[PDB]
Formats: structure tokens, C-alpha cells, sequence
């Protein structure tokens, strides 16, 4: 439900 | 993902504590990258959420990409992150229900039934 931050 | 031609207000490091903070208003704002796939998929029902609950609840979005330190103040590790900014706006708590226009809507009229409620007492 949620991409990573970097 | 959002222009001038929607709802969604564009909220940047240089208008956030201006827009938001010292605001007396409920917000819900939308912690995205324009690159994630979950964050683009939020992006209509945030519009929709934005404009049904126009001069009702502020709806706001901030690239935590291109700007990661307001991303970084307020703990975002994924995107879509949305934090609700309710009466105390130093303890926005998290969303974590639906991402329907209708879930974000029904989670909005929750906290702002609160903050009402509080002005009250
Ligand atoms: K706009
Ligand atoms: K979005």
C-alpha cells in the first residue's frame, strides 16, 4: 500500500 | 499530480506553517513522491475528498520528494503518507483508513466533529 521514501 | 485547476492545495515549505499550522482550520495533507504508483492512485479521490469538502476542510499536498525535509518533520517513511491537523497542530495524528474519495471524506467529518466539539468545551 506505500512506496519507500528514499 | 494536482494544478490550479483543483481543490488540492499545493502545500510547500514555504507556506506550511503559514497555510497549516497556524490555521484554525481541520487539514488532511497528502505526503506523496509524483513517481509512486500508490500515490498516484490516491490522487482522484484526494481531488474528489478536496472538493467535496470545499470551505468545509483544507485538503492539502506536499511533494515529499522534492521536498524531503518537511517530509523528514513529520516521520514520512512511505508515500502516500496523510496526516489529519486537528485542534493541537503539533500532534497530527495518521490516517490509516480507505482511499476512497468517500473513506477520506467519512475520516474527515470524524476530526472535524472533534474539533468542533472541543471549541465547545
Ligand atoms: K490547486
Ligand atoms: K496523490
Amino acid at each position: 500500500e506505500v512506496c519507500p521514501a528514499g | 499530480l494536482y494544478s490550479s485547476s483543483d481543490d488540492v492545495i499545493e502545500l510547500t515549505p514555504s507556506n506550511f506553517n503559514r497555510e497549516v499550522i497556524q490555521s484554525d482550520s481541520l487539514w488532511l495533507v497528502e505526503f506523496y513522491a509524483p513517481w509512486c504508483g500508490h500515490a498516484q492512485r490516491l490522487t482522484p479521490e484526494w481531488k474528489k475528498a478536496a472538493t467535496a469538502l470545499k470551505d468545509v476542510v483544507k485538503v492539502g499536498a506536499v511533494d515529499a520528494d522534492k521536498h524531503h525535509s518537511l517530509g523528514g518533520q513529520y516521520g514520512v517513511q512511505g508515500f502516500p503518507t496523510i496526516k489529519i491537523f486537528g485542534s493541537n497542530k503539533n500532534r497530527p495524528e495518521d490516517y490509516q483508513g480507505g482511499r476512497t474519495g468517500e473513506a477520506i471524506v467519512d475520516a474527515a467529518l470524524s476530526a472535524l466533529r472533534q474539533l468542533v466539539k472541543d471549541r465547545l468545551g
